[PDB]
């Protein structure tokens, strides 16, 4: 599913949860919070 | 082929997307159909 493009919820507001475009990954405000917050290792890569 | 879990030699790469029919890794999944080599060439 996919939000409509004009957030009229009844005066709720879900920007900081919704994705963000602009980001190169489409994750929200939260998630990129939580994603500098965790100090992963050994990610596991091409190498 | 060159993909984020290895080196994969022997399998077609396409530009569609299907189910997951034999997960790889990365996002990448494999699988057996026609998919040209034509029409019936599985
Ligand atoms: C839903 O809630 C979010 C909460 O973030 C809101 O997004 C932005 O929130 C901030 C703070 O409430 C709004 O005000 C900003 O305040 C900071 C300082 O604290 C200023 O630096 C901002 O100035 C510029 O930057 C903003 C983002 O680039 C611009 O929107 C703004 O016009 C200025 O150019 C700003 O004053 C901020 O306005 C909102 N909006 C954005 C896009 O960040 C969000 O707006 C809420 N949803 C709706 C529909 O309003
Ligand atoms: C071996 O893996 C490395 C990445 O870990 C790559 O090697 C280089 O890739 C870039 C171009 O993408 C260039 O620097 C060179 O073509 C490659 N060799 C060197 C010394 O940089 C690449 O994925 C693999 N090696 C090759 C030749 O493709
Ligand atoms: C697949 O993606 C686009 C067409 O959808 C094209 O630019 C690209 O060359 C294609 N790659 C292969 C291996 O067919």
């Amino acid at each position: 599913y996919k939000t409509p493009p004009i957030k009229d919820f009844g005066g709720f507001n879900f920007s900081q949860i919704l994705p963000d475009p602009s980001k190169p990954s489409k994750r929200s405000f939260i998630e990129d919070l939580l994603f500098n917050k965790v100090t992963l290792a050994d990610a596991g890569f091409i190498k | 082929f060159q993909t984020r879990a290895g080196c994969l030699i022997g399998a077609e790469h396409v530009n569609n997307s299907y189910e997951c029919d034999i997960p790889i890794g990365a996002g990448i999944c494999a699988s057996y159909q026609t998919q040209t080599n034509s029409v019936a060439s599985q």
